């Protein structure tokens, strides 16, 4: 039987007024003998019809697979707005009804400490420059770096982690070569999180 | 109580041809996507061709260009299209009926296999 | 039904005090079909070692059936590939899932022991950070001591993919502000099989 | 259409006891789970108790002991227990059923429910 998954937006996308979050309803496993499907929606029980449902899109295993996204008026999801997405098709007996919201409970405010290349990693050519996020909730982050207020490409992030006292954490490391760390180059790491004020916060860091 | 028979291969030169058939069972292939695999001597089975119930085609690229899956789905026959034959293309040639992934497939029946040679 | 191979635990593997096995587990087990059947290969050698637990119904009404098979550790070390095969009447041929170590040139990780920054110290529990990268495969273990007795309160993230092709990880110990004031010696310990003895330690404090 | 009627509810005082019952329509409720759910006036709907199509059953420690879930897979009914009623325990309660986890199940159907109020 067709079965359906509900995705919530990016966490950039209900971080900036500048970008659109999307609540996003995908349904596999549609058959062909009956290859119709409803898309109705519900902002908090109140039925919604902002939705784009995308044509159906067969699948290598010979299934269908549609999608029907819906844009949120960004406040909505941010505030804690619950979202419902109901599927029936005539393989289903009863339609199917699922439903997402922002994790819910008490936003913690994210905490970003960065720290040297140890003092033994500049043996090497280029050094790791480390950002610590920890102490936040929900997990929902974006964090960036930036040098001279101009991006950096060369970084990686962690997934965010249960830390035991029920938060999160993260760690990102740039790696910039050595010589443009000792030329006394400034760093900058650069976190968005809703429980921050101007959702946004850096830390700078240098020889 | 044979499903998937293939038929067709044989022995061919290089640069020839040969169409490659395989019929289903009646039921057992409707709705479902139909696979071309082949295992060489001293080599495992892998993908060589793919058509789902509506129409779509995937293939290696060691045979794109070369190759050419099609079916009948009221036959209940696949058929694989192979052109300008190089000594590569010869191995054991099976069809299948595919589900799954295409990185991950899961194959409900298998043919019981055509050898298919070309010589130099 | 479906099906999932699980490789032992890296620490299971890297000692020898510990003995490192292999999971399949099958969910979605009807009732209709409560018979499962497994078939283990080691490298297609097939194996018959294997413990099957008896089947464990589960919350939603299908049974859950989990086989577990144990390795001659050195087996997995030595990149011998395995493969579980699940037979059941409501489905026409069987599922095979296959699993091993991760293949190419393994590389040694390198430790690098971090202090708190000192924005951190406002609070009475700091962060210490232990940072191991350039290591593969992706297989390793790591602790935290202190005067020998471990520590209990540390977190590590998962393996992270960087772009040479090798892993990194950060690893982050919570102390009491005191504890680190102090002059307590604290404790990093990695496990990897590129390492030496398949081990090393790098310390830290104030 | 699935239907999912229950039954027995009423007023008892604290001490007492009553026996919810819940029939489903055929089929629907077959090698499923079963659970009980009740909801207070300024609360959530909670969850209460289930019972696999094999016999487990599952408790909100709110009620271990004092309630029991029992089911009769033939008739397609299951039932609720309830003794040592406590004022707390005030609530219409619906029958549902249920898949997934235990700590995150999903709610197939839901009967219409019924008034269980126990005065003190
Ligand atoms: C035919 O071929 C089809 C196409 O390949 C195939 O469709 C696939 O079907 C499977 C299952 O039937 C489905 O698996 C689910 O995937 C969820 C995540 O999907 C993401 O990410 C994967 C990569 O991991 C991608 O492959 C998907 O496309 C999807 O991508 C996302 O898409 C959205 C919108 O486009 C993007 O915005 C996202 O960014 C993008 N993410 C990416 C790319 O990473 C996975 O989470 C599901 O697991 C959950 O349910 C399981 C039970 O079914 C649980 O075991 C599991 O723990 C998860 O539980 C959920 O947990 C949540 C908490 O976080 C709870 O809130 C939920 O209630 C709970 N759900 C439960 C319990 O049900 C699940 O594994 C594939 O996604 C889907 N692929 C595609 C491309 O559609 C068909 O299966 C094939 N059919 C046949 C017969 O062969
Ligand atoms: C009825 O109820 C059942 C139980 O209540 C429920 O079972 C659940 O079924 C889902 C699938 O439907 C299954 O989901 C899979 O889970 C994989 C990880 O499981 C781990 O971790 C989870 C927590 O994340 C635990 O819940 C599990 O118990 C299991 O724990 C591990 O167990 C072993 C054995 O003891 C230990 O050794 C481990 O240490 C321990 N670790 C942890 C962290 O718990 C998950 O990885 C699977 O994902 C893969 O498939 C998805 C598509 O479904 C992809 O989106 C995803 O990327 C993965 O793709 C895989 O990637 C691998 C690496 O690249 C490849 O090698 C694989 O080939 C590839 N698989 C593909 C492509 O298919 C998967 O989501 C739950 O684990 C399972 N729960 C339990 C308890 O068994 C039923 O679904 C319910 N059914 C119905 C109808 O209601």
């Amino acid at each position: 039987g067709p079965s359906v998954f509900l995705f919530p937006p990016k966490p950039k996308d209900t971080l900036m007024i500048s970008r659109t979050p999307e609540v996003t309803c995908v349904v596999v496993d549609v058959s062909h003998e009956d290859p119709e499907v409803k898309f109705n929606w519900y902002v908090d029980g109140v039925e919604v019809h902002n939705a784009k449902t995308k044509p159906r899109e067969e699948q290598y295993n010979s299934t269908y697979r549609v999608v029907s996204v819906l844009t949120v008026l960004h406040q909505d999801w941010l505030n804690g707005k619950e979202y419902k997405c109901k599927v029936s098709n005539k393989a289903l007996p009863a339609p199917i009804e699922k439903t997402i919201s922002k994790a819910k409970g008490q936003p913690r405010e994210p905490q970003v400490y960065t720290l040297p290349p140890s003092r033994e990693e500049m043996t090497k050519n280029q050094v790791s420059l480390t950002c610590l996020v920890k102490g936040f909730y929900p997990s929902d982050i974006a964090v960036e770096w930036r040098s001279n207020g101009q991006p950096e490409n060369n970084y990686k992030t962690t997934p965010p982690v249960l830390d035991s006292d029920g938060s999160f954490f993260l760690y990102s490391k740039l790696t910039v070569d050595k010589s443009r760390w000792q030329q006394g180059n400034v760093f900058s790491c650069s976190v968005m999180h809703e429980a921050l004020h101007n959702h946004y916060t850096q830390k700078s860091l240098s020889l | 109580q044979v499903q998937l028979q293939e038929s067709g291969g044989g022995l061919v030169q290089a640069g020839g041809s040969l169409r490659l058939s395989c019929a289903a069972s009646p039921g057992i292939s409707r709705y479902k996507t139909m696979g071309w695999y082949r295992q060489a001597p001293g080599k495992e089975r892998s993908f060589v061709a793919a058509i789902t119930w509506g129409g779509l085609t995937y293939y290696a690229d060691s045979v794109k260009g070369r190759f050419t899956v099609s079916r009948d789905n009221a036959k209940n026959t696949v058929y694989l299209q192979m052109n300008s034959l190089k000594p590569e293309d010869t191995a054991v040639y099976y069809c299948s009926v595919d589900g799954g992934t295409r990185a991950d497939p899961y194959h409900y029946y298998w043919g019981q296999g055509t050898q298919v040679t070309v010589s130099s």
